[PDB]
């Protein structure tokens, strides 16, 4: 695979929303870094299947409601940011008040 | 030219008679004073004020700061003020106004060409902690606790040994030396404990003059009162501090004469509470005198409704002599009047080492909640409170072990270890871990990201505790013996060395706003705590702040 | 699109051209495989092949850099060889040169 | 003897005539000579050529390399050629036929017992990369950037803080010091840059003596014409080179101010194009002028359908006047035709760290595609397009910041910092980077595995990286006054070091086949950049190699 | 007073006539000695024996040793017997009683203020393993190897390079010395071999003056008859090894002829049973000489199911003549017999360098179930098996370097590198590695618990594994002539330095419990084994012990 | 669980896999990472079923086709070898040309 270390670093956020992802599923409301772990996963794989940046930067907004996490997190979270290779090269996605 | 309070606030953070709530806590703490001139303000940024000519002057590196932090609303024992954070040599310089003298008032922080920018407003600066209770178990619980905004690490091990496992102890000269030499590659500063328990006064004075800062009696090595004697006599000899943990079996006898055997001179009791271990059941008297600094360790820092049933296995006919409801709840309390004057971990030997600001907090909020305000509060905020707390491990445990001239508090003139928060994960999550003028651990994204923000955003070490940066950014602790006989040259340590003192003269009256000397009783039978006859207790939370919100397991 | 593919143009390649050649014709005796690479001193293989040394001293198998010639037990075969060049000093194998020639 | 060049090709790798296609692009390069003598390369292996009284002489050590690298595709801004590497003393020592003069002809390159061996058949040899604008924001930039075949990195920061956020600066002595001696622990050549803006010559100075090879303009420290002017006079004193990002809120004039500022003397322009930083929206104008080295951060390399809307962010009024798809389109073509001379990131500061050479051969992949072939292509092969474009990252660096005495290409005694590719992930991932003579990291299976082949494989650091053998393959850059000032000796730096020089001397004519000088204009409303009149555009790519067939995420 | 044997067992480990199975195989040791004085075993803890003026005396540190491991059950050639354990200054001080002489009988390890405790009761404590096989492709072999209780590794290589993919030879002074500074850095005691492969003897004296303990003679670089008489000189003259991979195409010769030129001269054959390299296919009947100390690499050990058809690829007209499943049937029966001395690795080369204590007993156990017991067996226990097999990765790899007199079995003066086994995980996987004792590698749990075994428990380095603390802890081997040379003080090498000799005066006879000289033949055709005309084989094995009941993967 | 560094090593391709288990469910054709984290989980999940070596160089074979990849993916692998604790120990898998 030879991997690189940011090829690394992402599997790490990856089995961090594995672990969001599971207790969303139990219908828990989710806490500060499973809400940026399970969002953040969205737009990575989201740019694997090949959609743009402008894209992802809307439906990013409607991964997690206010009613899916903690009082306050939504507050605590006023933008996601992630970095994934798209078919044209590696793009940021930024994501303003994912959670409403 | 006006501004809204609210417009400022979101600009330079919150000023003169603003509140912030700390993390989800129900603690507020509120601006007392700011010592900014308004309009003057230095913000660092593309077409902002820290520029040549403006925001910055034209000095020599001599005549300015190395690094400033800008707008910070600083939380000591001292007071919680908004202010220009100064720092040059790895030492804070001063606590002002920052900018250039050559075309704004009131400039004592100057920046020159050699000042770097630490963009503090909106965030909340503190000093490093500072850990008295550490069993050198594993290298590991360093970054641990430095990622939870601890700096200075006190204790004593070899590894993970069975005496270690128990005792915060590294045994005799050559082990000593070389966790003296290990010590250069942590990034925390670093004082260690030797064995205390011996009868010949000779077997301790070689651990002093080896290196060890203090010495460990527990009751695991013989916490008898002739072990006890001779610790004290060497320590009053050589200005070492002594911590205790006294003999829970009572086997050679009670409380009071442990206490006797100490004489009234100056001792640390660890887990004074009990738990932790001490005389069962009533070690916990201890806060009464005026020679010990009690501390206690974290599991039992807040009383909750899981904590009695943890504590049994966590411990496995003396367990449930040990382990009381009555004296855990009391703890709590104790800590909100100022009785226990230091928090600390106890780390992996029942405490845990990325806990001890969170638990502190946890207790304080847990107080406040029971016990509503306190009689020196003033004003609608939390502010007194907070300055009891945070000085529980900060400049107490600093005061307590001889160090508080080197770290301890921001204060001009001592080492520049300092601890970022954005207030929504004060105590939980820093921003900013600064060892020495450098920093040392930061939260970071993506490495090949575009920006340092996106994820995955986790811990990561800096600069600061890499190599030769981290060995002139750290501090070995020594006993005044160890140095005058060059066990830094001998070893070859090539971190800075520091020495301790003032460790047989503090007393309890020293203690920053926890010098209560309450009369206190512990009944045999039922093990109720009472201070002037009234029953002392609290109740157990079923839900914390600083916990499932902040963390992913 | 195969990534890093190549493009070699068709033809070949004539290798040690200029060199001065000489056919033996060598018969392996024992009772194990022997295996020569390119570059090893012919005259100083396992004695077990039996051929004319005399003819192969200073020279070596005249095949593909890197490659090897098999001789099962009892096999006999010819083979081409091409002579040493540089210094043309012989130094290591079975000892017997160790020295020019 | 015959054989068929196909069945060679497999063996030994491909000769004169052939081609290969780099990585997945469209790029085609053809070996243009082969130092080889047909029937006498050299072969490691059992049974093989590399052997004693074979292919592997009688020499003693100090007549034989250290390290050859066997049938090497070498691509370099001189040549493709197919030839043998001889390494000794952690420097190239030779390019050309390997073996034991004993028994073989033509041997420029012995090999002794004292050689190691590299075997290089079908694998293609490059320089390593040489990266001038790196923010130490993190020291994790460090490895990432050697895995992606970067070895040399130029740049300022003292971690995460906002000075460093912003700009490539390290602020002072106190810091530069610091960050002199944290550089022993990282696996690259560094060199540091201060912060240059200042209207004191003296507060330069002080810098410089401390040790940056550089000096940093930027404009949230105040790009204005005295500080330009300041910085530059000692950069001609000095021997230093001055980076710049200009002011781009046009504060204190316009572009033909700052360059009216400059006044002739040389000065590497940062991002020059404009999206990274510089006056709007002319900075690209720069490019036209013989005293400017001018290079491109690698967020708008290549232009595509996603730039520009994750460029506004990645930014925030004047954000639409420096995010511009006109500029951005130019940039490519512009880089085509030799009017930028380098390539670089701007690591995590709108740059990514491990993609300098990845997006430099994007863009030569999107110029081919839509440009053709260049003019002073020669055969049906892209080899030309291929040298001015590895020259970008390579020698053009070492040039304008005076280290390419050392490093930048493969030369005759230059220090040994070579990458090793396979070319189906040529640009992309390495298999081999080799720092001064020693494997510093390279891509590694299962460590308890029969062979290192198995997986995992993914990049760990090897000997090259450890302890003393990383400080003796790696080189610190100093001024040459802290050279002669001792600061290696003070600060006890334990790597070798190395000095600048000729920085002021060179100019856009140096650059190799990258000297263009464009009659450039660009339309102050419509943005529009013309070279000559002609409108100089290109297309945003779609889809682009070297991306989603290579990376796990 | 009394107490039953099962009480006692369950107290403090094991005495005299009581077995315990090892891991999960079928082998049960039984203890042969106890050198306690029932009723005075020491025990650490609260309440227990080891405290002031009870089991912990008043003697000043020089009186008394620095670490005790108490009630241990010793597993080493020379016995299996329950004893303490005393470390001082690194090194074995004694094996007997340790206590206080002031009320305790029979002390022979004073314990006292200076005296750590490593609590051994229940646990199995042996001597680190010795790897001489090791293929220094990569760094991350040294921890992996430390994780499996192998504390000195002996090899050679530059990283991963073609030559060091194939043999352990680090070639010339250059590599030699950056390897030895490299060593510093890794946490397992190292000795490196050079390339032995040349008919100069010059070119080999340069390489051990530079710092190699030995000299590799393998094919890939020529094993003709020319070059092994020449190294073979050179280790006569300056007393250091040789190892050998013959001639595996029989090129210059049949194997008799390779041991004609050894001439009866001491030296070590690397897998001696052929597929790992060696005359096909009759390499194996080296083992019949008194000057040849034979080895087997790990990969063949022990004969199963899937052994034959994973060679295949992990070899790829010889791999058919040097894979034979003759052979590799006898080499398991040879070891049992004591005709091979010892088990290496040979890393990442075709064996696994974290399998080498694993394999050899899984070797033993399928010994036992096919053979049943050993004629030199007394008793209904399989001692002296254990005795014969756990000698080949320790004692008998020392003396065939010439480093017995540092390291190989826990004896008084060594170096205290000692792994410590639970039972149920002996062979697999350690509870602590000690090396020259500082505790180096050890599983542990959550860094943040109350305690070190919460979940995930894995290995993690611990302090002797540091910086200084390392450097102090091991020991980097040279020869003699580097030594005199001053070798160590030029490269500036850290650690503890320790030199080779008696390497010339070693034979077969002194292989402790593996001396035997078998008259073994191999049919040419068939390539069956036979031993005084008795065919030698075994069968293979479907499932083994020490495997899938232990590993995630 | 006392785990080595061998092991927690397997544990980051045994994640890899997964990544690429999902992407493959959703239909996509694999890239060369993916494809190799793919098919060698299979035999590490293989041998601790305790299948035969020879068995999985042949199974190995046939868990990728070349319409399931991205083009030029095949020829990027010319093999796959991993390594796994079998019923008799650790094994080396070799899978030539497991994308047809
Ligand atoms: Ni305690
Ligand atoms: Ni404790
Ligand atoms: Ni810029
Ligand atoms: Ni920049
Ligand atoms: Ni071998
Ligand atoms: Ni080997």
């Amino acid at each position: 695979m030879e991997l690189t270390p940011r090829e690394k670093d992402k599997l790490l956020l990856f089995t961090a929303a594995l672990v969001a992802e599971r207790r969303l599923a139990r219908g828990l409301k989710l806490n500060y870094p499973e809400s940026v772990a399970l969002i953040s996963a969205f737009i990575m794989e989201g740019a694997r299947d090949g959609k743009s940046v402008a894209s992802l930067m809307e439906e990013g907004r409607h991964v997690l409601t206010r009613e899916q996490v903690m009082e306050g997190v939504p507050e605590m979270i006023p933008d996601i940011q992630v970095e994934a290779t798209f078919p044209d090269g590696s793009k940021l996605v930024t994501v303003h008040n994912p959670i409403i | 030219s006006n501004i809204s309070r609210q417009a400022y606030a979101d600009m330079f953070g919150p000023t003169v008679g603003d509140k912030v709530r700390l993390a989800d806590t129900e603690l507020w703490i509120e601006v007392e004073d700011d010592l900014t001139t308004y309009g003057e303000e230095v913000k660092f940024g593309g077409g902002k004020v820290i520029r040549d000519g403006m925001g910055q002057g034209q000095m020599l590196a001599a005549d300015c700061v190395d690094l400033v932090l800008t707008n910070a609303l600083i939380v000591d024992h001292w007071g919680i003020v908004k202010a220009d954070i100064g720092v040059k040599d790895g030492r804070i310089f001063a606590i002002g106004k920052a900018g250039n003298p050559d075309i704004q008032p009131n400039v004592t922080i100057p920046i020159g060409a050699a000042t770097e920018v630490i963009a503090a407003e909106g965030k909340i600066v503190t000093a490093g902690g500072i850990d008295t209770h550490i069993h050198w178990i594993c290298p590991q619980q360093a970054e641990e606790a430095l990622v939870s905004g601890v700096t200075t690490m006190v204790g004593g091990g070899t590894g993970p040994a069975a005496g270690t496992h128990a005792t915060t102890c590294t045994p005799g000269p050559w082990y000593i030396s070389r966790m003296l030499q290990a010590a250069d590659s942590l990034p925390v500063n670093i004082g260690l404990l030797g064995k205390g328990n011996v009868s010949q006064p000779d077997a301790l004075r070689e651990q002093v003059a080896a290196g060890v800062i203090g010495l460990k009696i527990h009751e695991a090595w013989g916490a008898t009162p002739a072990a006890i004697d001779c610790a004290l006599t060497v320590a009053d000899e050589m200005d070492i501090q002594v911590a205790l943990h006294s003999d829970t079996l009572n086997e050679s006898g009670f409380v009071e004469d442990t206490l006797a055997a100490i004489g009234g001179r100056t001792i640390h009791t660890f887990h004074t509470e009990g738990a932790g271990g001490g005389h069962a059941p009533d070690i916990i008297t201890a806060c009464a005198h005026p020679n010990i600094l009690p501390s206690s360790t974290n599991p039992t820092l807040p009383y909750t409704l899981n904590t009695i049933d943890e504590h049994l296995d966590m411990l496995m006919a003396f367990a449930e002599s040990r382990i009381r409801r009555e004296t855990i709840a009391a703890e709590d309390v104790l800590h909100d009047l100022g009785a226990f004057s230091l928090t600390s971990s106890d780390s992996q030997a029942m405490g845990r080492v990325g806990e001890v600001i969170l638990r502190t907090w946890q207790v304080a909020h847990r107080m406040k909640v029971q016990r509503g305000a306190l009689a020196e509060e003033t004003g609608d905020n939390d502010n007194f409170r907070v300055k009891r707390y945070i000085a529980k491990y900060t400049i107490n445990p600093a005061l307590t072990h001889g160090i508080a001239h080197e770290v301890g508090s921001i204060e001009v003139g001592k080492l520049a270890d300092l601890v970022v928060w954005s207030p929504a994960f004060f105590g939980v999550k820093p921003a900013t871990v600064i060892k020495g003028g450098m920093i040392a651990i930061a939260p970071m994204g993506d490495i090949n990201a575009s920006i340092p923000t996106p994820q995955p955003v986790h811990y990561r070490p800096m600069f600061g505790a890499l190599g030769s940066a981290r060995h002139h950014c750290r501090l070995t602790f020594l006993s005044q013996a160890a140095a005058a006989n060059g066990v830094a040259e001998r070893l070859n340590l090539r971190s800075a060395i520091a020495v301790v003192k003032g460790c047989r003269t503090v007393q309890k009256a020293d203690m920053v706003h926890n010098s209560l000397q309450p009369n206190i009783t512990v009944d045999a039978q039922t093990y109720e705590v009472r201070v002037d006859g009234e029953l002392i207790t609290s109740e157990p939370a079923d839900v914390l702040p600083m916990a499932q919100r902040y963390f992913l397991f | 699109m195969i990534p890093g593919e190549y493009h070699v143009k068709p033809g070949q390649i004539a290798l040690n051209t200029g060199r001065a050649t000489c056919r033996v014709v060598v018969e392996n005796h024992g009772d194990r495989p022997i295996q020569v690479g390119s570059h090893y001193h012919f005259a100083e293989v396992n004695p077990a092949l039996k051929f004319d040394r005399q003819q192969a001293a200073g020279y070596r198998l005249n095949i593909p850099a890197g490659t090897a010639v098999r001789f099962e037990p009892g096999q006999k075969r010819e083979v081409e060889l091409v002579a040493f060049a540089g210094h043309r000093a012989v130094f290591g194998f079975r000892g017997e040169v160790m020295g020019p020639l």
